[PDB]
């Protein structure tokens, strides 16, 4: 389907807070306007918005794992 | 390149004496 | 030592830094763009981080991206190498503030020496002679400009203060085109370096570009390591360097070296830098200083035996210079040739896959490059693919070694300037030595 | 000067001699067999002559063919390199008969030093220490043999007088197997060197193979260039050679070197040679001498800066020694690794096409080999395909550079012993230095 | 297209003596075995016999020209 990849370099987080609910989860679908993950860079927690609405097939990374530019994160079918 | 080299024949007019003995 | 460092560069210099790090037991982080996933140093590095898309302005010049890559990997230093951000004082200050050692000079020194006008002023203050010129940025007083030009003597050259790479320079023969040349050079500087500051300098017609290598630890110590004669240039870009410069007796060497070391001590220099000059009538005339490791440093390394990049890494860690001036001995002569992926006649880049490749080898021949069989030279970056250094007990031995090594090198699938280098090697005047900085352009007979 | 010379060899030494010739401006004739038409030096030589079919007994050991090639090409000298006919006195005198210059010692010198029974006697006469042993050829007087064995002390080793390459040697621990060991050694000597003479010597169990390199011009001058340490051997075939030998103090170095030079003067030696000693308890024990350039000689070139093959050519041309003893200075430490083409777990040669090849580069890394991508390694000749010499200001830097350069090296399509070299480099005792000749077999343990 | 090749490195001669007649020429054929040419090496003139009965299609190397091992000398049939 469609793969959304990190637009910068930083640590990958799924929960905006240390103890809170994830932005999204595998299964439950998402729309064009929505935040899926957090890519912290220099203590500036950023948000990633997808471009194609669909069912979230899988999340290819885990929280706390650093990512790189053009790094596949989530695949939506 | 030096791999694609074609052997050129020797110059005939080159003499090196060798003793008869 | 440094626990880990980031190599914020690409190509040959990235391999030079990676190898120096490996020899020293330093972990390496190799930041690369999306088009440089097949680079040799990327495939040999301990860690790899992609920092941006193919274009340089988005990947290798993205200071936030490199800082982020250093942060996530837990690096403790960043080595810029040469080009890109090596002479970017903003990069230096930001890196040092973020909490990572910048392997190079201080931000203040980069700012001071980068501005060629301030650099010339400081050199004059410290006792380093300089080429007669405007002695300051050009103003609107055209009467004063022409009076100074007449006093020094035509022709004159207008050079951008923040210029680099041989661009933003125009030679003026008389007062007729001075204003127009200045205006167009300022516009070009605005377009390229986003800085229109320019200055005027006397134009020497038969100089020899001689540059001194200086190592200073920033704690009040500094040494000089022979010189290099980069006279053979085309379009203000070097093609063949050599070291030590022919005809520069040890007396002149010690003279200029002592002056440059004193200048480094006075301005509180740190790291490895190069003091360019112009040589004529037995007198040097400073032109600019390079606050970074130079592309042609291998010749100095090979004649002096001092690994310059390892010295940079040691200085950045804070260790004082362990090499005394009396312990620096020049033994032999090294000649370097730059190998570019470009048309030997149209001098235009020739990106493309390299179908076969067999690098030269033998005694006293160093091949510093990052290409291999199957490498696809991207079009987004500079056209240099490697350097070829040959060392011998004298100039003639080194040049013969260079001829053999160039004959032995194979690069197919692209157009490379190997035949031009062979031609330069076969030039009788070059073999004699002492050629001026304009010899190569005249050799084309155009 | 020599107008033209014939390189009567193949592979890496042929490239070395051809490249030295090119440097000195000497015309080269590269005699090859019918299966060697693809060799790099054959394609880089000025004139090439196919002297015989693939087998060595018909191509490179054919003295008439090499002489005929020299005759038709109008050459004036013949360089045997190493192997084949380098230590062949018949070749020396037969080349000197026909008015050609033999680049090497005299025929009488090769005859004298060519049989160890006479070389040991000459060295004892010259004051060079020798291993206690039979002090003469072994006969059928078994009572005398056992008396000698008791006098010298067990264990004992039976070595063929004309032995070479590590073969024809049997270690005997007691009188039980003495006769059978002697018989089998004689049979192998007959089948290999056409000389059944053997002699018994003391079998030191913890020596270090330390050899001296000496240059002599045959006019009363002789010098010694540091030493080597070939203690990393397998089946008496060297794998890693380094210079200078760790733990050999300058006093001991000079003490052995001056005696070696005096011995060279005694026999009126010419050209480049090598004395092989066993180092134990600070005492050197001569075993044999190599009257030819040695395979591992590049290590001695990278620490003294003296090109040995160019010295051989100059000495053959008649010029006297241009290097004084005081002018030789050891600056650094070089470590070499022979890259063979064999199964690493079975040491059986592995001929076959080389599909990929990428030689390593870097500051102080020398790659001496004739192979290239698409080169079909023939099965008829020995398995060595290249050498890799890494140099540094100290032993640790050389070892680290070697470890880096061994990873950067790619050889696909054939089974090569690069992983063995990598694991030898990482060995801790090797990094400590001073290991004994039997260490590698113990490490492998099989 | 049988090719007879030189068996040694030396100078190729047609006439057994400098002022004598050539051994063979194109056209006129040769039997299974007979002298065909001369290769001289270290003096000691050596005569190259023929192995195939047939017509001399062509001779590729002139007199006095050095030849190497297995150098194509003549083509017969
Ligand atoms: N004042 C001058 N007179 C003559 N040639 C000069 C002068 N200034 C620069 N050049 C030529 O241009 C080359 C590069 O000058 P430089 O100031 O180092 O510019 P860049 O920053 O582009 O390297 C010099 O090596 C020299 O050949
Ligand atoms: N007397 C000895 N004691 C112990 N080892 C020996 C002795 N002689 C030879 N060797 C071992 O064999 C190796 C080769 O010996 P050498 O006489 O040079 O034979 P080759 O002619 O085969 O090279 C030596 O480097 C050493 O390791
Ligand atoms: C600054 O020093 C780094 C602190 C990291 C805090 C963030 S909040 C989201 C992540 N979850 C967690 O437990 N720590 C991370
Ligand atoms: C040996 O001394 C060289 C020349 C020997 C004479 C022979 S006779 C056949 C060849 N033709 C000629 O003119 N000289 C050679
Ligand atoms: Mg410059
Ligand atoms: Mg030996």
């Amino acid at each position: 389907g469609h793969i959304v990849r990190s637009p910068m370099v930083g640590t990958f987080y799924r929960t905006p807070s240390p103890d809170a609910k994830a932005f999204i989860e595998v299964g439950q679908k998402v729309n064009v306007g929505d935040t899926l993950c957090i890519v912290e860079a220099m203590k500036m927690m950023n948000q990633i918005e997808a471009d194609k609405s669909g069912t979230v097939k899988a999340i290819l990374v885990e929280s706390g794992q650093p990512v790189e530019f053009d790094e596949p994160l989530v695949v939506i079918e | 390149s030096w791999i694609e080299r074609i052997k050129s024949n020797i110059t005939p007019t080159r003499k090196a004496s060798i003793p008869e003995g | 030592m440094l626990d880990k460092i980031v190599i914020a560069n690409r190509g040959e210099i990235a391999l030079r830094i990676l190898r120096a790090c490996k020899e020293l037991g330093i972990k390496t982080v190799a930041v690369h763009s999306s088009a440089d996933r097949d680079l040799k140093h990327v495939l040999l590095a301990d860690e790899t981080v992609c920092i941006g898309p193919a274009p340089s302005v988005k990947s290798y010049l993205n200071i936030p991206a490199i800082i982020s890559a250093a942060e996530i990997t837990g690096a403790v230093a960043i080595h810029p190498g040469y080009g890109f951000l090596s002479e970017n004082a903003n990069f230096a200050e930001q890196v040092e503030r973020s909490g990572f050692i910048f392997i190079g000079p201080k931000a203040e020194t980069i700012r001071l020496m980068g501005d060629k006008v301030s650099a010339i002023a400081a050199m004059k203050k410290a006792g380093v002679p300089c080429v007669p010129g405007s002695d300051g940025p050009l103003g609107d007083d055209m009467d004063k400009n022409r009076a100074i030009a007449k006093r020094i003597g035509y022709p004159v050259i207008i050079k951008a203060s923040g210029g680099g790479g041989g661009r933003g320079m125009r030679v003026v023969r008389g007062d007729a085109e001075l204003a127009q040349s200045i205006s167009m050079t300022r516009a070009e500087a605005k377009a390229a370096f986003s800085n229109d500051m320019v200055y005027m300098e006397k134009y020497l017609e038969n100089p020899r570009h001689v540059e001194i290598q200086v190592l200073a630890d920033g704690q009040g110590n500094a040494i000089y390591l022979a010189e290099r004669d980069c006279s053979m240039q085309r379009r203000h870009q070097k093609v063949v360097e050599e070291a030590p410069a022919p005809g520069i007796t040890p007396e002149l060497r010690r003279y200029i070296g002592e002056r440059c070391a004193k200048a480094c001590v006075d301005i509180g220099y740190r790291g490895a830098g190069t003091f360019e000059f112009l040589f004529e009538n037995g007198e040097f005339y400073f032109i600019e200083m390079n606050t970074r490791i130079q592309v042609e440093h291998p010749v100095t390394e090979m004649i002096t035996g001092v690994d310059l990049i390892k010295e940079q890494l040691r200085i950045a860690a804070g260790q004082p210079l362990s090499i005394k001036q009396e312990e620096v001995h020049v033994r032999g002569h090294a000649v370097e040739c730059r190998i570019n992926a470009e048309d030997p006649n149209t001098f235009l880049p020739s990106p493309g896959k390299i179908t076969r490749f067999h690098a030269p080898g033998g005694f006293g021949v160093r091949w510093e490059s990052h290409i291999y069989a199957g490498y696809t030279v991207p079009p987004y970056y500079d056209s240099m693919i490697g350097k070829l250094i040959c060392y011998g007990e004298n100039r003639d031995v080194a040049i013969a070694r260079m001829k053999n090594a160039l004959q032995e090198l194979i690069i197919d699938g692209i157009k490379t300037n190997v035949d031009l280098q062979i031609r330069i090697m076969n030039d009788e005047n070059f073999q004699h030595g002492g050629t001026n900085i304009h010899y190569l352009e005249k050799k084309l007979g155009l």
